């Protein structure tokens, strides 16, 4: 649009998993979210939080206002249903890879609608269970998704991991290989 | 010290496995000191219906937009409520969040290696910074490389840091120099780092 700067609420619902995100970002960055179990807003950084707030209905009753949207469209759409459209998948660490030396590796999901996904990190093959967080769902411009996984560990040749994806639009379950280069 | 907020439109109407989505926006664009207003409202992946405020009223993107288009253009108090935006809420929240936004800036980490095995690439990393835009510059003996250099997009790590790669094909002849250099706003002065190619 040629602008120097955008801060946009998005917000979604749907009739699966996910079924509703409400949340704000600042050049594309997730700044806060309404958390719609909890009833409460979460800040992404808790220097934020200390500073502005944000009233939380204003959350829930924006959701509220988009079922009623989601209906009224799956009546008048004939019930249409969208092509699945898959992950495209990258993986890489927060920092300069330094060996025994305590670090983030980052798994990016990008591209893919709906927002209904699965994942997963495995290191040398086998599930793990700690050291580990994920973003929202974030918004695009053309109206596909994306997403953050993270994991935290300790760097070293004698290890490999994986993001491991799973999405409609997908015939199997994807795998992306990582290890210290 | 509150975030400002807007409710979307109630349309009526209301009046792999099945998944049906629901979308809506509410941009805020600031072109040297100003303010655009656009809210979207989208069926999965589809924008059918739009406010831009430079246009000024609802524009139905796809034919599942007319029946808003056409209803709510003639609604004045919804329409002037959607006309206010700019000036309200956009500008509300920019000033408002600024100081930890647009004022926010985290200082570049910056790592140089070799990758000579596996050409004769050189690689310099830089993490942790914000905002996106930076410069990064490769010097051989003093002079400016243009040529033979491939930055990576700027890569988003998702917690408000980015990171980016610049690498340089080389070939080492004697006394040799080089410099990676890197200008971003969260330094008042451009920093450096060295390989000697002894």
């Amino acid at each position: 649009i040629k602008a120097d700067h955008v801060s946009t609420y998005a917000a979604f619902v749907q009739t699966h998993r996910p079924t509703g995100e409400f949340m704000f970002e600042f050049d594309e960055d997730e700044m806060f979210y309404v958390d719609l179990d909890k009833k409460e807003t979460v800040w992404h950084l808790e220097e934020f939080g200390q500073a502005f707030s944000f009233e939380a209905q204003g959350g829930l009753a924006n959701i509220a206002i988009l079922n009623n949207n989601l209906n009224t469209l799956i009546q008048r759409s004939n019930h249409t249903q969208a092509t699945n459209d898959p992950p495209e998948v990258t993986v890489f660490p927060k920092e300069p890879v330094e060996l025994g030396q305590p670090n983030t590796l980052i798994c990016h999901i990008d591209k893919f609608f709906p927002p209904v996904l699965n994942v997963t990190w495995l290191c040398n093959g086998e599930l793990v269970t700690e050291g580990v967080a994920e973003s929202l769902f974030l918004p695009r411009t053309d109206y596909s998704f994306h997403k953050f996984h993270y994991l935290t560990f300790v760097p070293s040749a004698e290890d490999f991991y994986d993001c491991r994806v799973e999405h409609w639009g997908l015939d199997q379950p994807l795998l992306k290989h990582w290890e210290a280069q | 010290n509150k975030f400002d907020t807007q409710l979307f439109h109630t349309i009526t109407g209301g009046s792999s496995p099945e998944n049906y989505l629901f979308q809506g926006r509410q941009e805020c664009y600031a072109f040297n000191g100003t303010q655009r207003f656009l809210e979207r409202y989208i069926y999965n992946r589809e924008e059918f219906v739009r406010f831009d405020s430079d246009v000024g009223e609802f524009r139905a993107v796809t034919e599942l937009g007319r029946p808003d288009e056409e209803y709510w253009n003639s609604q004045k108090d919804i329409l002037e409520e959607e006309r206010a935006v700019p000036d309200r809420m956009c500008r509300h929240n920019y000033e408002l969040g600024g100081p930890m936004t647009l004022q926010r800036r985290v200082q570049p980490r910056v790592n140089v290696s070799p990758s000579k095995k596996g050409h004769n690439l050189l690689v310099c990393h830089v993490t942790d910074f914000y905002p996106g835009s930076i410069q990064v510059r490769w010097f051989l003996n003093g002079q400016e490389e243009t040529a033979g250099v491939v930055s990576t997009n700027l890569i988003r790590n998702g917690d408000w840091t980015f990171q980016i790669l610049v690498m340089l094909e080389m070939t080492p002849q004697q006394g040799d120099v080089y410099t990676c250099q890197v200008e971003h706003t969260s330094l008042d002065s451009p920093v450096t780092v060295e390989w000697k190619a002894q």
